């Protein structure tokens, strides 16, 4: 039900926050303000959800401490199970072992998803008597058992197999027990008397299950034998391109019968900004193909040098993508947005705030970074704790304040301070005579 | 009893639920650095933050790692901390960031309790009790196995299930040999034959176990831990005998290998299935990290990456420098080598140098962990050495002037040794002085 | 056959047989925990798959 | 006299001149002069022996040709065996299958040695002869088996997991068999010399070996010394005792180094370990990586850390990985934790002294006027250009078949091989001849 | 017949017993100071008692610094071991560049290797399994001896073999007629083959037929074979025993370079002293070669001073051209011949003359000679005259193209027109730069 859950930077955001007009809610779902960029995200996650379009490419730009992140986890929040959401960051793809191509192509693979579904009879019901017949040095061994539900109850013949599947787990009268015909699984669901109520209606009943696996998965599985321990172990390189042709054919033959469905999903790259040409001129042909996952990028850069090029590009990426993407901008954060947002950060950590401290927090994000604060609440309660009072005041905050240096306090400190500190030259000084 | 450059510190030196005090636990002097380390102390302890990055910057030979270390003793043995170096990244085996992602998950641990059930003792007898079956057979029927076990001050006889049976003939023990029950898992170990059966032969390859102390019904409770990186590598690591993937990692060298997010993430959800029946017991740890200005760009990005994870533990970084440059990047100048984007995701503690009075009590303090004593003329020299040359160039010299003064066969040093261990061992500032007036490239 | 048996003698395991098993040998005990559930070696995926 | 008898450039240094007092000779264990880096180097060499003092690095400086190397040999000499000393060239880290990080950590440990001991119960002796009722009872009829050493000799009943045993590696009496009294392990050492005319062509396991002497069974302790990267590079293989000779350790991970740690510190709370501290040596690490500066000044905090020294010859310079120039080459924290220890160039007498002892060394007797020549050419050039000097005069000398090295030898040897500040000056009045910076060259003579 | 490459005519450095180099020996023409130096390397190599001492020799392009040290080599004589190298060899993919340093370092040096062996050969008469009667309690069923007889020219014998060498043979499939090999030492079997006494037993036989042995049936010989130490670490590094399907898998892969570790050196160095020691061997110092110096890396450099001060180390020539220029790897160090200073302080310098229009044309002459052709007085000594006008190798190579215009014409001698025209289809490096300085397209 829930993994494993601690209280991140994007814990509190769950959802965009959209009505059935795509129009944002000024505080919903955790996500405060840029009405208009919420906005355009619900227009891309409407597109995704309709699938009937593949090979668009979005980019996010803003400042930094802006939310781009927290939009793109709101998006997959709002995405929900059952469609594919990857994750990914800039240098991720550098890797010494497989290709950049290769990886870059691995993770676009990843974002797309196929469920098939089969019909797999279940019988279910509580035992009565086990009788195994068995031989001392003899071999072969015979067993019959008895079956109870509430409606029916009839003694089973076990084959050989069956033998086995009861004597390598330890099967009673007072157990619970669902099999799978066909898979011949045996689960335990539960112990009667030596408390789970004996399974109602008839005892064998044919119930649906659907596998759903990423299409990564087909390419790793169908590449070499022994390529499925790569699907653990990561240990896969320079799948032959043939393989994906001929799984790409496999997979639109199975849509077309019906056999199988595909899911499309959302790729999301974060700091884009840093990258290399090849990767660039690589995804400029990948996303043209039918196969192409709807990719999502974010950059903070500014006017900035592309990696491998000496010129310096706008945004931080060459023509070529920004030809064929989608920009979306955002803004920075007023006074009160500021406020909101810790409110809510307070809320999440269930934290008690002063309404001065609340008032001084937000004069004191809005004059330094938002995360400044957002992560000064934290230590502001744990310093209000020590004061046996289960409530941030204002000389708890302060206290943190001056605990805790900011960048800027920092950068000054250290100018004032340059003998000190060890300079780009490698000059430092350490006597204080 | 070995020291180097630490283990004269104990804790941070704080107080109960106050300010530090001025000299606690091997600390003189910056208090407000340890108060905000005792601060973090406690907010670790909560366990429930996650991704909470802090960075201390100072200059050298200001305490930087002793504050981490202190931490470290702080937090005790049972939560783990991952020490690191700037290098420690690059890797030919695998990428930087496959070998930071495990780093983090090494950070993280978790704790298991259990509680068993034990039944041992001597075999006093084996004697099945006779039933009649249910149905109608001319068949021997079995309703109960009767097991008598002896232990020091105690003995029981135990009346169980005939299914046992598989077991006892499966542990090939017989009689007067200790054994092991489980109460309701079943099944038998046998452990060893009772002590007092050795001497019934010349020759034994087999050895003889003395008898279970105390009574024969134990309820003895066991507590293990173990990191999730631990965890990770052993589900992806394959182990066997003879299939043929367990020599396929023999004639071969097992290297590091860019572990799945798959498998990373059903680990994470069997350790929270069995976290919600209340075995186990996460334990968020800490990383240390020093030079961080010698980490990559891009290693920058991943960790800015990383820092947002829902799992991400706290980390904690030290730069000895200030208005630099970027490694991977000749134009990106930003404090202490860490880019503004980072530094803006974490909070600065400062560190500030130390004073000629405290310099002296460092030395002290120094010298009684080294179990040498020192004159309080000799004392004040090193002292005055030390505020002028550098405060480590006077701790190195502590060891000579002891063994000088064994030479000359004193126990305790004076302003002779100190000026015989001044001229024959050099600081910094005169070695530089040489090569600037001598051309014999040296 | 006296050269023989000279020259076969001084055949020396060069750091030994039993230094091996002395460093191996963990003192810890069995301590059988759940670890045994929480492992799934690779086999196990493999045929559980 | 162990090792390999060849004449190397360090020979003639044996040891350190020192004495009780820690005053070194001066002309003593085959060195001449520096008599403060001899009483520095003692100093280190104390606090080594001392041992509970670890994780201090000191450094060596001087000009090429002054010692320092010749003074980290002579400290070696002078800690003797039983100590890991660990000698290495900076540019030898830098390798493709492992990281520098981990080349340097696999250095460290390698240069801290352990001392582990072993008790052990064994009976051997040879055997007599062995009887079991196969017919009469069968299936492990409690045989029974004689064993006879020079002094004494007993009967011993055995039970079934013995038979069991026993039938494995079958036993036809008359040989020397050892049993374990814990795990009761068959062990055949060898046959007797009754044996070895039973046939003419021998298998290759068959040996001949006397009959033991003493008690049947003894209580012996044995203690061997294996440092600690040995212990690491063991336990994180499967077979990891062929890794050492084969050197692909493979890049052990820091969980392996942990355990080992805490299995060290368990073993030496019981007693059965104990700890010897070591000494790590770089030479030539005037060039390095700055990482592998950064790990040095990181890894030397640690209790495990061996004392580590470093020489070089290089004055303020560039460093590897960084454009600025530091002094003395090496970036300016490590400095900060460090010793530098100054050697001076040698003198005219100390000069002719080194060249006495280096001919005396070689056994080869020279003139005095040859000697003052020699010694003469050697202050206008460098010490380390009047050896080879030396040896090609007396290959010479050993030409013309006249005994001892003239001063017309020494002459020829010298018209022969050139110094480098003649060639330098050869190559300059010639630079047409040889290839440019540019690749500019001229062969033909005639223009 | 005889194939020749710039080299092969010369036989060594030609010296006489005083020392003096002659004017003109061994295909070799001036250069008498290079040549007595070279003669004292090589008395103080076969002197086997200096270790690591290093020469240098350097010069012009075209100046015989590679003749010199092959002549070296070739006065040292086939025994004792000489490893040339190009300093471009050096860079490994798979080993870092100082394991190949130090693994040609062991290289240099070598050993010989005394043990004796007894063989037992010979036709198989007979065998014969001897099984004991008693059981004695020890066993089930085993046999106390066989007993096999062995034919050969000079007589027969017969032999009593314990049941080890009896398992062997019989895995060796050998029945009755087939001529097989015993080992005393390890016990080793080996069939030759069937003797060819039995050829026309069959029509027709897939195995193949071999004459019976000559000697008794015993022999006693000893082996004396040579063997440097890296061959001694390279085999206990890469075992090659064990009949384990490990093993077999392992012989599969490929060999790949790994850094051995020093303590299998020094383990290694131990059993060498102790069997020299034990007077069954014999230690020889080989001599390492190393062209074109200037290629190293600067870590090579550095790592070579560490190296020349090892107890093993050998001694070692390197080859040089360039002048005042700048160490790879570096920045800015200048330093002569492309070498650090410290590295020039641990050797010593050899220095080559250029050569005269006469010593050239007496060149000329040899290496004609050499090639078995016949060359006019006019058309030598125009030959002699553009060689020193453009370069002394343009005309070796130059000769070689003029032979074959002769015999175009039929002709038998080398005449003036014959080189001329080779001179027209065959330019030197200096036309082709001043025809390159003026083209359309790089020419
Ligand atoms: N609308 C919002 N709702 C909640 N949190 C926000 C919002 N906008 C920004 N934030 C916070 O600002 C921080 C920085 O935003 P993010 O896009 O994740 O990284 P950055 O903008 O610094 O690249 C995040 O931790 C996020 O919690
Ligand atoms: N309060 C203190 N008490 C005693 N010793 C201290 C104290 N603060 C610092 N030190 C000394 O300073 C050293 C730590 O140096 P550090 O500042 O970590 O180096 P860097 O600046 O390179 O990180 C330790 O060896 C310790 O002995
Ligand atoms: N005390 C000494 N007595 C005799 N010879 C010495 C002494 N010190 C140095 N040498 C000589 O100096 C040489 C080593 O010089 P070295 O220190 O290696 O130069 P560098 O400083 O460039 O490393 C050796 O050949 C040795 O003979
Ligand atoms: N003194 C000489 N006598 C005969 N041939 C020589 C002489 N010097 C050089 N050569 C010839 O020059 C050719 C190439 O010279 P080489 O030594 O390779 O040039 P470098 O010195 O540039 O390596 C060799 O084939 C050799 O036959
Ligand atoms: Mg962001
Ligand atoms: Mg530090
Ligand atoms: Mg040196
Ligand atoms: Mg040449």
């Amino acid at each position: 039900l829930k993994s494993l859950s601690l209280i991140a930077a994007h814990s509190h955001i769950t959802g965009l926050g959209l009505d059935e007009n795509l129009q944002p809610r000024p505080t919903s779902e955790g996500m405060v303000g840029q009405l208009q960029a919420r906005r355009a995200a619900g227009v891309i996650l409407k597109m995704v959800q309709n699938g009937t379009i593949a090979g668009r490419a979005v980019l996010v730009a803003g400042p930094p401490s802006t939310g781009k992140t927290a939009l793109a986890m709101g998006v997959s929040q709002s995405l929900g199970k059952d469609v594919p959401f990857t994750a990914i960051a800039g240098s991720e793809i550098f890797s010494l072992e497989l290709s950049k191509t290769e990886a870059l192509t691995q993770a676009f693979r990843k974002s797309i998803g196929i469920k098939i579904k089969e019909e797999t009879e279940l019988i279910e019901g509580e035992v009565v008597e086990i009788q195994i017949d068995r031989s001392i040095t003899g071999g072969h061994k015979q067993g019959k058992l008895t079956i109870k539900t509430t409606d029916m109850e009839t003694i089973y013949e076990l084959g050989n197999k069956m033998i086995d599947g009861l004597t390598k787990e330890k099967v009673l009268a007072g157990d619970v027990i669902s099999i799978d015909k066909a898979s011949g699984k045996i689960t335990k669901l539960g112990r009667s008397f030596a408390f789970v109520q004996c399974p109602e209606g008839e005892l064998q009943k044919r119930k649906t299950v659907v596998h759903t696996v990423s299409l990564h998965e087909i390419d790793v599985i169908n590449s070499r034998t022994q390529g499925f321990l790569a699907l653990f172990t990561g240990d896969t390189g320079e799948i032959r391109s043939e393989v994906r042709d001929q799984i790409n054919t496999k997979v639109a033959e199975w849509k077309e019968e019906g056999k199988a469905e595909i899911v499309p999903g959302v790729l999301f790259i974060d700091e884009v900004h840093m990258l290399d040409i090849e990767c660039f001129s690589f995804i400029n042909r990948a996303l043209e193909d039918e196969f192409a996952p709807i990719v999502m990028m974010a950059t903070n850069r500014g006017v900035s040098k592309t990696r491998g090029t000496n010129y310096k590009s706008p945004h931080g990426l060459p023509l070529d993508l920004l030809d064929r993407s989608i920009i979306i901008t955002t803004k920075s954060y007023n006074e009160q947005e500021i406020k909101t947002i810790l409110s809510i950060r307070a809320q999440e950590e269930e934290v008690e705030l002063s309404s001065d401290a609340l008032d001084l927090l937000t004069k004191t994000g809005v004059e330094t970074s938002l995360r400044y604060s957002s992560n000064l609440i934290s230590v502001a309660q744990q310093i209000a704790m020590k004061r046996k009072n289960n409530t941030v005041e204002v000389e708890d905050v302060k206290r943190a304040y001056l605990l805790f240096l900011d960048s800027a306090r920092s950068v000054k400190y250290v100018q004032e301070n340059e003998s000190q500190y060890i300079d780009d030259q490698g000059n430092v000084q350490i006597s204080i005579a | 009893t070995r020291t180097a450059a630490h283990t004269h510190i104990k804790g941070l030196g704080l107080d109960e639920s106050g300010v530090a005090k001025r000299v606690e636990g091997g600390f003189v002097g910056q208090i407000e650095a340890r108060e905000a380390c005792g601060v973090i102390v406690d907010l670790i302890k909560a366990k429930k933050m996650s991704g909470r990055a802090i960075l201390l910057a100072g200059g050298p030979s200001t305490g930087k790692t002793a504050l981490a270390l202190a931490i470290s003793q702080e937090l005790g043995p049972k939560v783990p901390f991952c020490p690191l170096v700037g290098s420690e990244l690059y890797s030919v085996e695998v990428k930087k960031t496959e070998t930071l992602m495990e780093n983090f998950r090494r950070a993280i641990g978790l704790r298991i309790k259990e509680t068993k059930e034990v039944y041992e003792g001597e075999v006093t007898e084996l004697t099945p009790e006779d039933a009649e079956n249910p149905l109608g057979g001319y068949g021997k029927t079995i309703s109960h196995v009767i097991v008598g076990l002896k232990s020091a001050k105690g003995t029981k006889t135990l009346r169980l299930d005939p299914t046992i049976y598989e077991s006892i003939q499966r542990e090939k023990v017989s009689i007067g040999d200790v054994i092991y029950i489980e109460a309701n898992t079943g099944a038998v170990k046998r452990v060893g034959r009772s002590d007092a059966y050795a001497t019934e032969f010349d020759l034994e390859t087999e050895e003889y176990v003395p008898l279970p102390k105390g009574e024969v019904h134990k309820k003895k409770e066991i507590v293990q831990d173990v990191t999730l990186h631990d965890l990770d590598v052993a589900n992806a690591r394959p182990q066997g005998g003879q299939d043929v993937i367990s020599m396929m990692g023999q004639l071969l060298k097992p290297k590091k290998t860019e572990i799945t997010e798959k498998l990373r993430q059903e680990v994470n959800k069997v350790v929270a299935k069995y976290i919600d029946q209340g075995v186990a017991e996460l334990i968020p740890g800490v990383l240390f990290i020093d030079e961080v200005n010698m980490l990559d760009i891009e290693i920058f990005t991943y960790l800015n990456k990383a820092l947002e994870s829902n799992i991400a533990p706290v980390v904690v970084l030290a730069s000895n420098r200030g208005m630099t440059t970027v490694r991977g990047t000749e134009d990106v100048i930003s404090p202490h080598g860490v880019p503004p984007d980072l530094i803006d995701r974490l909070l600065i503690v400062r560190t500030l140098p130390y004073d000629k009075d405290e310099i002296r009590t460092i030395i002290e303090r120094r010298a009684t962990v080294e179990r040498l004593q020192v004159e309080s003329s000799a004392l004040d020299l090193l002292a005055t050495m030390g505020t002028e040359t550098s405060l480590r160039y006077a701790l190195q010299l502590l060891a000579p002037c002891g063994i000088l003064a064994q030479t000359s066969n004193r126990k305790e040093i004076v302003v002779n040794d100190v000026n015989e261990a001044k001229l024959l061992f050099l600081d910094a500032k005169r070695s530089t002085k040489i090569l600037e007036t001598s051309a014999n490239y040296l | 056959v006296n050269k023989l048996r000279c020259d076969r003698r001084p055949i020396f395991g060069k750091n030994l047989i039993d230094l091996l098993t002395k460093d191996r040998r963990v003192k810890y005990d069995k301590s059988s925990i759940i670890d045994n559930e929480l492992i799934k070696p690779l086999q196990t995926r493999v045929l559980d798959n």
